[PDB]
């Protein structure tokens, strides 16, 4: 019933990026996956190892690469989302994708905290495409707000992303994706790996110093 | 099983 990884990427993955810039799947994993990769994020969140994401962001943030003791469902997501750009083959834009982050996994902590807005990449470190999952069992942004607002540009309408329970969106990460977390007023969970063009990755426009 | 084209979202399911 859900729809397979391999139709899912040629047939809508890549037409709706290369068509609007985003893209949402809805009902990604299911339920039950879902609900694990909520247990897993709120016990790392519980047991104290988010730290500040750190005004321009009110989150809290760790890194996952997915085989530590307690993440293997993450792991499973982060392997779910490959498996979808693998499958698009090379068709997303003209990039050339071959490396990603860890997983962010990042907590606003409701009281209002968000995120100003902000381009991923403006200033050309390879990340290309964002691909976020969310995890937040009946949100409602009625009640709690939190929505991701996107400004494509060339449009003149924004695109509000409600970060809903099992929900998988990607989007362009360079400066045709301005976007912003909108003020957040209950516990939002979301888990983000950025994909890298390979080349621009490569030009190491930036250096990280330690 | 059905993507409305000027929009992005579709359900998996
Ligand atoms: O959590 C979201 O919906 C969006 N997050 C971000 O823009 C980010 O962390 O860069
Ligand atoms: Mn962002």
């Amino acid at each position: 019933k859900p729809l397979p990884a391999l139709k899912l990427a040629l047939e809508y993955i890549v037409p709706a990026m290369n068509k609007h810039g985003i893209c949402v799947v809805d009902d990604f994993l299911g339920k039950e996956t879902g609900q694990q990769i909520g247990d897993e994020v709120r016990a790392l969140h519980d047991t104290g190892k988010f730290t500040d994401g750190q005004d321009i962001r009110g989150d809290k943030i760790t890194w996952i690469e997915g085989k530590e003791p307690g993440c293997e469902t993450i792991g499973l997501l982060m392997s779910s989302m490959d498996d979808l750009i693998r499958h698009c083959n090379g068709k997303l834009g003209s990039y050339k994708i071959n490396g990603r982050t860890k997983a962010m996994v990042a907590c606003y902590p409701g009281n209002g905290t968000g995120y100003v807005r902000h381009v991923d990449n403006p200033n050309g470190d390879g990340r290309c495409v964002t691909c976020i999952y969310y995890l937040n069992k009946d949100w409602d942004a009625k009640v709690s707000g939190g929505i991701l607002r996107i400004f494509p540009e060339g449009k003149a309408q924004f695109a509000d992303i409600e970060p809903k329970f099992d929900r998988l969106l990607f989007f362009w990460s360079d400066r045709r994706n301005p976007h912003e977390v909108q003020p957040a007023y209950a516990t939002r969970y979301a888990i983000t790996v950025w994909y890298f063009d390979a080349d621009e990755r490569a030009a190491a426009k930036v250096k990280y110093l330690t | 099983x059905v993507w409305l084209t000027d929009t992005w979202v579709l359900s998996r399911t």
